[PDB]
């Protein structure tokens, strides 16, 4: 698995995250992505839009650490990535 | 008793009856077959450049029940009722019951994993009543009964460290191996249940009150003392004195002194992060004690100090209990900011306990002469002294309840640093494991079989605790401070599950709200 | 008790014994595992342009048994026997029994969904005896025991709304989370059963009779009153009087007055649909009450009015209970014509209750002088007055039996608007849920397990109710009106299953058939 | 799923409804349609002829709302349509 880490600051917080997986399948075969927020600030209320899509949209992000776990699976091929987001 | 008959009911409740309160918690657990039914010698050399990390031990195939956290017994509302109305409390008894056991057989074929119940499989359970096993329960580790009742949890695997040689991963002639199968245990099939009872030893009440008077200002501010103090020496060397006046607390004679202290570094939380030294690695400059040739950090330091000074944002972080706001995954090495964590403040004890990040005071450092002026020097650490008083660390809703006092034959003031009750004979370790079931063995062999059917069990556990309360009995006229559900513009309910079903907790709730004069 | 032994029998029956009648109903239920064993924070903002639709609450993994509908206890024939022969009735006791529980394990592989029974799985059940939980049972919602005995039904999922902030989807500092696992519940495996008993509080009899006299015509039509009334003023201003004659009910002095009324719009059913205003959206012009900054519709209005005037086709629709002739799917937004629905008429109460769509009357609106003529003005609403009488809403075979009186410390005439008996302590909520069973968990984690085996349970439920009857005791000579199975050229039997097995019901059967003089 | 709505008036009532599904299969593969009357007037007696066919025939339709649910399934392809009929 991978471990891409991103960082943001200032008042702006709304951000979107894509999903990249190796060994890309044909057009006829699309995977069903799934995002899980495993870590976040104790103050976090926010919302997660498009969890089962490639792009997960985040809003109302308060300062702190966010840990995501995107799992990409298909026909005989399970996988998953990890991403850390730090807001100042 | 039977396959289609429940061997117990669900009991979650609190019953307040005068100076007693009985808490009942029931949770659902799941026990994996750890190690594949084998004992393993686990060891480690120096990790992270520190040989204090080296150890030699054993991982066993057993799991254990841990009930050593307040939130495993107290709902947030009952905790509020406790800390707003009582001066103290202490454990009196405990009753544990494990029931409705279900053993499941797991079978994976070609890209298929089926699960069926095994009605004849057993689970083994025993309690270490004589404390013959390494007691690993009171050391602030994970695996306790979850705070939120509907949460299903996995029992942690029992393991222990014994003696290692020269801060390495080798054993010594004194290293001891303990076989858990060498204890008599009850075996349970799906219709059987297990019950255990225990009573706590007379232990002192935990103090749920903050002092409403400062230790050095106990004298009547309207009357002078009939005592005089040395103030100076005349131009000819004659010693001179003055009477200690009313209200001049800097000069009154004292009868009592603050507890022991050991200076720890202070750091500013966010508001004051611009005043903190930048890019510093704490390990090299932390408070450490040496033992057997290695240096260990000793957080949260011994009792007797306050980690913060009410009204400031500077914390003596090594003297602080730090909890996560949520449950974390095993082995995470992420670097968390203070926005994800719950820092505890012991400022309520500052009228009695000294501030952990300041010098303790100053003493004479020479002999005054007509040629040498009197000299003083500050001291960073000071241990216990006769006539000293201090307040122990407060307990938290999400913190430990008890700790086992190490049996050595000599100890002083057995109160665990992480707070709670120090016990010589704490609630016994309750171990449990899935009895092994051999796979298809056809021929004979003098070698122990290694092929087993994969299983896991589940069931319910109920823990009933009786607590003794100390009634508040004050004559304070004006209203007291109370813990209150106060949030401005809440986006969610604290101590409640959110939209995704996750239990949220944004605050560490202490015990010190009521006040008492000294 | 045992896997191959039934834990209860099937009891459906009615036993009439004098002034008592005992009804027994048994139904088969199915309980899904709601939410996947989790509690969820549910919320909504403004929907359909109305912030009265905003809420903040919790959906729980529990289901509940609802017995609050008359047809769950009364067959159509027993109901007919009741309303044609008695003046009133009221609930006395209740006994509930849940038995023959069956937990099924569901397993889906590759395009295959198998179902097998799990003999060791439990179901949890408890009743909220002290009313510590939000009582959601008496608010006219779906999920009650079906009318037709052979119909198998799904238990509805327990959820509730608490306090939201500023008519939005945010909670307030006072929003409360209730954990249902924090109550002691009985656990049942396939051989176990659960029984509960309850007795109703002294409640007044429901009145199953219509008045055979008009409230304003109670005076003997053959004798005059010894009272005089102001009729006019002479050409010089002298007040003039006349005696109130025999039978002139427009002028007799009255001792009693009609109950409270609040004008609602009237609409014509089909026969007169050409006289209705066309294309009007009712929400903007409906009767609404404000509360916490938002406006809510308040159907079916408070008691005291009749929604129709016997002999006409105009209805005060907001003062009417409207049922579907059949069970509808969840969340349907189709626009139904009156041909699919059952409209209820309270015209039997018109001799006493005022007509909801007409003005209540007129009163003086000024001070008469030699220069200003007396003026009157009609009033659309009038609340309770001393010496007023009215009739409560009638009960229907397909309507609610009771409602819980909101605990606030102050209320007036606690009779629910939808009809039925107002109770301070109604039959307790009976909650039930499938105990969670973890999937194959191999390693340890401090995070609650999320992987569960999918299950659902089923069983039987029997509810026994004792009712107290009030015997009719009339001296009316001529025959009374009776509810009768009268249809012209029936294509199917009403209150019977049709060719496809569907239970048909073409009429809402009330309770008011017998008459009584005032 | 779709939601086609039709309307009729006057004395005439007998009517027939066809079934249209996307991704039409080959001639060798025919689906087994199934109609369910989920909503109808309380007075409705009527009959349903040819439920398992493409065309469902209705007779003796009294004024009111009728809700149908045609389910078209085949080899690895389940589907269904919705139709509302209003008689005046």
């Amino acid at each position: 698995s991978a471990g891409e880490s991103v960082q943001i600051t200032l008042p702006k917080n709304e951000v979107q995250l894509n999903a990249y997986v190796l060994q890309e399948p044909p057009k006829g075969e699309t995977y069903t992505y799934d995002w899980q927020l495993i870590t976040h600030p104790r103050d976090y209320s926010g919302e997660m839009e498009g969890k089962h899509s490639q792009i997960l949209k985040l809003s109302k992000l308060t300062p702190g650490l966010y840990e995501f776990k995107v799992i990409v699976e298909g026909q005989n091929a399970h996988g998953e990535g990890y991403v850390n987001v730090t807001v100042k | 008793d039977g396959v289609g008959n429940a061997s117990g009911d669900w009991h979650c409740d609190s019953t307040w009856m005068g100076d007693r309160v009985v808490t009942k918690s029931t949770r659902t657990w799941v026990l994996p077959s750890y190690n594949n039914h084998q004992y393993r010698e686990i060891k480690s050399g120096s990790v992270d450049g520190s040989n204090a990390n080296a150890y030699f031990g054993y991982s066993t195939p057993w799991g254990y029940f841990d009930f050593n956290r307040f939130h495993s017994h107290w709902s947030p509302r009952d905790w509020q009722r406790l800390i707003n109305n009582y001066w103290g409390f202490r454990p009196r008894s405990l009753r544990v019951k494990i029931f409705n056991i279900q053993v499941k057989e797991v079978t994976v074929q070609d890209s298929t994993t089926t699960i069926a119940n095994n009605l004849t499989s057993t689970v083994q359970v025993f309690t270490d009543d004589d404390y013959q096993l390494p007691y690993v329960v009171g050391n602030g580790t994970e695996g306790c009964l979850p705070a939120f009742p509907p949460q299903v949890f996995t029992l942690p695997q029992y393991g222990y460290a014994t003696l290692n040689r020269d801060n390495g991963d080798n054993p010594t002639e004194r290293s001891s191996f303990f076989c858990l199968e060498y204890f008599p245990s009850k075996m349970l099939r799906t219709g059987n249940n297990f019950e255990f009872t225990y009573s706590f030893e007379e232990v002192p009440f935990h103090c749920s009150f903050a002092p409403s008077q400062n230790l050095f200002k106990l004298a009547n501010p309207l009357v002078d003392q009939y005592l005089y103090r040395f103030v100076s020496t005349s131009a000819t060397g004659a010693i001179q004195f003055q009477k200690n006046l009313a209200g001049r607390y800097a000069n009154t004679y004292k009868n009592w002194f603050p507890g022991p202290m050991g200076r720890t570094q202070g750091w500013n939380t966010s508001s004051g992060s611009s005043t903190n030294r930048v890019s510093v690695n704490n390990f090299s400059v932390s408070n450490r004690m040496n033992l057997e040739g290695a240096s260990y950090q000793v957080n949260p330091q011994p009792n007797g100090m306050t980690n913060t000074l009410q009204g400031s944002n500077r914390y003596a972080l090594e003297n602080t209990m730090i909890f996560n706001a949520q449950n974390a995954t095993p082995g995470t090495t992420s670097v968390y900011p203070e926005d994800n964590l719950l820092l505890t403040s012991e400022s309520e004890t500052q009228p009695v306990n000294r501030v952990a990040y300041n010098t303790g005071g100053q003493m004479a450092t020479n002999a005054q002469n007509a040629t040498t002026a009197p000299t003083v020097g500050t001291y960073n650490l000071q241990e216990v002294l006769p006539g000293s008083v201090w307040m122990e660390r407060d307990v938290y809703l999400q913190g430990p309840i008890w700790a086992k006092i190490p049996e050595t034959g000599a100890h002083f003031h057995p109160s665990p640093a992480m707070g709670g009750f120090g016990l010589k004979h704490p609630p016994p370790m309750m171990l449990i494991k899935n009895t092994p079931v051999p796979g298809n063995i056809t021929s004979f062999s003098d070698v122990p079989v290694s092929s087993f059917i994969t299983q896991y069990s589940t069931g319910q556990v109920t823990v009933e605790m009786e607590w003794e309360l100390k009634k508040e009995n004050s004559k304070r006229w004006n209203p007291e401070i109370q813990y209150t559900n106060n949030y401005n513009d809440p986006q969610f309910v604290d101590f409640a599950p959110d939209g995704s079903g996750e239990y949220r907790t944004t605050r560490a709730i202490g015990t010190r709200y009521l006040t008492r004069p000294l």
